[PDB]
């Protein structure tokens, strides 16, 4: 199972929406700013992406 | 009739408990996404709000603190589960939004808080993977300070030889917790690193969840109030030992489990930890 997308830092975080969604079509997608602190559960169904103040990928998207 | 979750016993926390010793009058801060004080499994005895646009500690629309309050403290009675420190003081110290993210500054301002009120025991089930001088500066007064601090090492799993313990756990004055499950076995998903200190169940760990409700959830977060419940059944047995001494019962007295990289010390024993000889099972 691809359960990371290093090939999606520096693109639009439109563009990452749309390649984890091809390839985890159930996944619940949270956008945040990079650099702020987040909770420490673990959930195989959620893909946080990290963003930069231009809404940019910013940090590896991965599942959890 | 009350449940007792499989973590609780596998820490040993029952022992103290048949001791006589519940983490009555300590003072433990959940610092986090608030605590849903109308749970009947719960109480909650004060808190604050750092979220500036959410200023109810006392109202968690994310879920995820009431679950950790859940472990450290959930009430001994015939309902729901019960906590690792089911007689501690619970303080609900809100620094994420509901949306589950917060600002550095949130959460150093709960750390003050915890300080400014005299707080026992700091858990963080809550992580970044940079530092700042001003976190490392608050979680150090802290502990300069008597606090016990104790968080979650991260969900990074593992990336060859490299740490991938977060922020603030991957700060030495922090007691940083990985998962295991009901086997001992280390979770795929848990940090691993030299930062990494001890490990507690952080898988299908059942506890209370907003609107009188359950629910099992798994991660590093649900490790780290084991650890932080630990350390309030200690202090209700040994009050005057300081955090060092807790820190140090918990560490020198762990199952050891695999290598430390990906298990740190092992697994805690509150049992060993609480007695004044200490040494690894
Ligand atoms: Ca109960
Ligand atoms: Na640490």
């Amino acid at each position: 199972m691809k359960t990371e997308w290093p090939e999606l830092v520096g693109k639009s975080v439109e563009e990452a929406k749309k390649v984890i969604l091809q390839d985890k079509p159930a996944a619940q997608i949270i956008v945040l700013p990079v650099g702020t602190i987040v909770p420490m559960e673990y959930r195989i169904d959620r893909v946080r992406l990290f963003v930069d103040r231009l809404d940019n990928i910013a940090q590896v998207p991965r599942v959890g | 009739a009350q449940s007792v979750p499989y973590g609780v016993s596998q820490i040993k926390a029952p022992a103290l408990h048949s001791q006589g010793y519940t983490g009555s009058n300590v003072k433990v801060a959940v610092i986090d996404s608030g605590i849903d004080s109308s749970h009947p499994d719960l109480k909650v005895a004060g808190g604050a709000s750092m979220v500036p646009s959410e200023t109810n500690p006392f109202q968690d629309n994310n879920s995820h603190g009431t679950h950790v309050a859940g472990t450290v403290a959930a009430l001994n009675n015939s309902i729901g589960v019960l906590g690792v420190a089911p007689s501690a003081s619970l303080y609900a110290v809100k620094v994420l939004g509901a949306d589950g993210s917060g600002q550095y500054s949130w959460i150093i301002n709960g750390i003050e808080w915890a300080i400014a009120n005299n707080m026992d025991v700091i858990n963080m089930s809550l992580g970044g993977p940079s530092g700042s001088a001003a976190l490392k500066a608050a979680v150090d007064k802290a502990v300069a300070s008597g606090v016990v601090v104790v968080a979650a090492a991260g969900n990074e799993g593992t990336s060859g030889s490299s740490s991938t313990v977060g922020y603030p756990g991957k700060y030495p004055s922090v007691i940083a917790v990985g998962a295991v499950d009901s086997s001992n076995q280390r979770a795929s998903f848990s940090s691993v690193g030299p930062e990494l200190d001890v490990m507690a169940p952080g898988v299908s760990i059942q506890s209370t969840l907003p609107g009188n409700k359950y629910g099992a959830y798994n991660g590093t977060s649900m490790a780290s109030p084991h650890v932080a419940g630990a350390a309030a059944l200690i202090l209700s047995k040994h009050p005057n030992w300081t955090n060092t001494q807790v820190r140090s019962s918990l560490e020198n007295t762990t199952t050891k489990l695999g290598d430390s990289f990906y298990y740190g010390k092992g697994l805690i024993n509150v049992q060993a930890a609480a007695q004044h000889h200490h040494h690894h099972h």
